[PDB]
RNA sequence: GCGGUAGUAGCAUGCUAGGGAGCAG
RNA sequence: UGACUGCUCCCUAGCAUGCUACUACCG
């Protein structure tokens, strides 16, 4: 069941309170969107799909721009990862089918 | 072109409402009146008079203090 | 369904509570003490003390929870901006309350547009946003209530889709459960009028 | 966790086992120091196995009565200030009228809509535009529920004063316009 | 990691362990060598694990630390935020109706109520020295917004309505300048 | 010899509670 | 000023179960 390419982006980019705004504290919002913005993939019309595409590709820069980020001020960042696991697709995947 | 209208006038309208605009009554409800007239209009140019309206709004007043701001 | 009919015809500032000075501790207030309901008639209550030295907590619980003590204390209120019979009034400057736009999200936006998303043509576009309102919004929604008239409905069918509708709702099951035994997600949210001064309901659910 | 019964046995057991080591005898020096030592340990087998949960269920258990002495004071908070709340709201009943309106009635029982609709000391009217303002509260007095009331002050939406004199036709297009009338009961 | 006391115990352990081993000896000698490495390896692989996750969680804890940081700075900046964000916006989106009042706004000209649209209702400006107003001010047109506005009045300070033919550039030395030179769409 | 049970780590599963966020009517 | 209800992800805590090895002690 998929949404409204227009709604998934829509909530992207328009947020309540200046903490949503900043991507960084909250990465955590953009991993439940993309949940909700999968079964675009599947779709035949493309910029469909080419939403999904882009919250994956924006998931990864967030995080790999916060690791260093977080890097520098420190002198050491992230070490331990499968974190890669949420930007790509076989992780969303397991949730439309029938298993758990 | 168009939505980049619609958001700088959403971003527009936020930055007012810092200003207690919302403080003079009918000021408020001309500007929201103008606010969501923009984000539904279809064409776009309703939506460029309409901006450069409320724009006025902003400019009328002296804490958007644009010359420095305008640094460029 | 026949009183429904027949409660037009009255006068409506005849219908709601009713009161009467009850005196506590040697001291009056006034409390509800029964209902008039457009269908159900009349119903008094069944456990009214006329007298009391001391209540309780559930007492002065369900008297604060009440509209008789803050309406019979309160001034008129004439309210020409609907229809719905308005009742009292507690403040002396009446409050408008307005809704502020969203917030705009740029790093998303721009590479939003990278990707090459929003080209005028597209079939993705911008449709969903925070909509914002002035003033008299909250009173300007409330009014909408004027589409809501009295209604007899049927009977001899209603009582048959009554039986239907209850076949549906067969398999399950219910009953009473006792005070141990519910189960609250999120407990924090609000109390409502009287109590939203003091606290979340959690502090409801504990004392 | 360093100061248990057990620990005097353990420790003259092993510093013996250690005496042992220091003069190096027989195999059944072996026999002892390791029939003692698994013994002794056997020993903190126990004590500092269960003690330490035996902590973990005390100060586990304080905690809570901890939060439940918090709870319990909430609760006389909450009653005081309810208390007070009635005991203040009260006082400005207006025990007059009311005690002829109810004392009149079949039993008490008296409508709750009607007890400020004919015992009120103030009205508030509020208006909406200039053509509905003349068709009440014009002038300075007005008549409604058929009490006799006298304008006395008006405001708007920026909660500010303007005199009677200015709400014309002309003069209309600029009050803040939800105009609040704010009358007395007038005999 | 080698910087902990156990691993030292546990180094030599494996170490004389393989020595012996390799060498070669009784079984006495390796029983002997099990139970002094064994224990070793146990009093090694647990606190190395222990210390694996404590410094994870060091990390963690450190950058939730910044999070809220970096929140309580971003909740008490948006008083400029916006305010720059939205000219940023502006310059990229350009337009002589908009670029021409903004110049205009850095001088002097700005407005005293809505510019309105109709074909009908005023406006105000609030022009100030002659030049800015003789760029703009021409006979009874005054070109504004991208829209010809026709003159209707004109005035001055403590409003004393002086006409408009009076005003050049040495004559007008003279008049109290902050006109409030209205009209009506054109 | 084989099992006994007891303490010690390690992994998984599940349940609990508290925390953050998202969607639907 | 912040309603009821349902599904879902993520991070801690605790319990249980198992899995687990190293030590033990007894037969
Ligand atoms: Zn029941």
């Amino acid at each position: 069941p998929y949404p409204d390419p227009s709604r998934i982006l829509g909530a992207g980019c328009f947020v309540d309170d200046i903490v949503k705004t900043d991507g960084t504290l909250m990465i955590e919002r953009f991993v439940s969107l993309a949940i909700d913005a999968y079964p675009l993939t599947k779709h035949p019309n493309q910029e469909y799909a080419d939403v999904f595409h882009l919250y994956l590709q924006y998931i990864r820069k967030l995080h790999d721009e916060l690791t260093g980020h977080m890097l520098d001020m420190y002198s050491v960042m992230l070490t331990n990862d499968n974190t890669s696991r949420y930007w790509e697709p076989e992780f969303y995947e397991a949730m439309y089918t029938p298993h758990t | 072109k168009m939505s980049d209208v619609k958001c700088t006038s959403v971003v527009l309208l936020s930055v007012l409402q810092q200003l207690r605009v919302e403080s003079s009554s009918k000021l408020w409800a001309q500007c929201v009146q103008l606010h969501n007239d923009i984000l539904l209009a279809k064409d776009t140019t309703e939506a460029f008079e309409k901006m450069v309206s409320l724009l006025s709004v902003l400019l009328s007043m002296q804490g958007a203090v644009d010359i420095n701001k305008l640094c460029e | 369904n026949f009183n429904v009919l027949f409660s037009t015809v009255f006068p409506p500032t005849s219908f709601g509570p009713l009161v009467r000075k009850i005196f506590v501790d040697g001291v009056p207030f006034v409390v509800s003490t029964g209902y008039h309901f457009r269908e159900l008639g009349v119903v008094h209550n069944q456990d009214v003390n006329l007298h009391s030295s001391r209540l309780s907590f559930k007492e002065l619980l369900v008297y604060a929870a009440d509209p008789a003590m803050h309406a019979a204390s309160g001034n008129l209120l004439l309210d020409k901006r609907t229809t719905c019979f308005s009742v009292a009034a507690l403040t002396n400057n009446v409050a408008f309350q307005t809704v502020k736009p969203g917030n705009f999200n740029k790093d998303f936006y721009d590479f939003a547009v990278s990707k090459g998303f929003f080209k005028e043509g597209s079939s993705v576009e911008l449709k969903h946003f925070f909509f914002a309102q002035d003033g008299n919004a909250a009173i300007s929604d409330y009014d909408y209530y004027r589409y809501n008239l009295p209604t007899m409905c049927d009977i001899r069918q209603l009582l048959f889709v009554v039986e239907v509708v209850d076949k549906y709702f067969d398999c399950y099951d219910g009953g009473c459960i006792n005070a141990n035994q519910v189960i609250v997600n999120n407990l924090d949210k609000s109390a409502g009028f009287p109590f939203n001064k003091w606290g979340k309901a959690r502090l409801y659910y504990d004392s | 966790f360093s100061s248990l019964p057990s620990y005097a046995a353990f420790a003259t057991a092993q510093e013996a086992y250690e005496q042992a080591v220091a003069n190096g005898d027989s195999e059944v020096v072996l026999k002892k120091l390791k029939k003692s030592l698994n013994v002794a340990k056997s020993e903190f087998d126990r004590d500092a196995a269960m003690q330490r949960k035996l902590e973990k269920m005390a100060d586990q258990a304080m905690t809570q009565m901890y939060k439940q002495a918090r709870s319990e004071d909430k609760r006389a908070k909450v009653t005081s200030a309810m208390q007070t709340m009635l005991f203040t709201m009260l006082r400005k009943l207006d025990n007059d009228a009311l005690n002829n309106i109810i004392n009149n009635a079949r039993d008490g029982c008296v409508p709750l809509n009607i007890i400020p609709l004919t015992t009120a000391a103030k009205l508030m009217v509020v208006i909406p535009d200039y053509n509905t303002y003349k068709n009440t509260c014009d002038g300075t007095t007005f008549t409604y529920a058929s009490a006799l009331w006298e304008i006395q002050q008006v405001v708007d939406a920026d909660s500010k004063i303007v005199q009677l004199s200015e709400i014309s036709m002309d003069n209309s297009p600029n009050l803040a316009w939800p105009l609040i009338v704010t009358a007395l009961r007038a005999n």
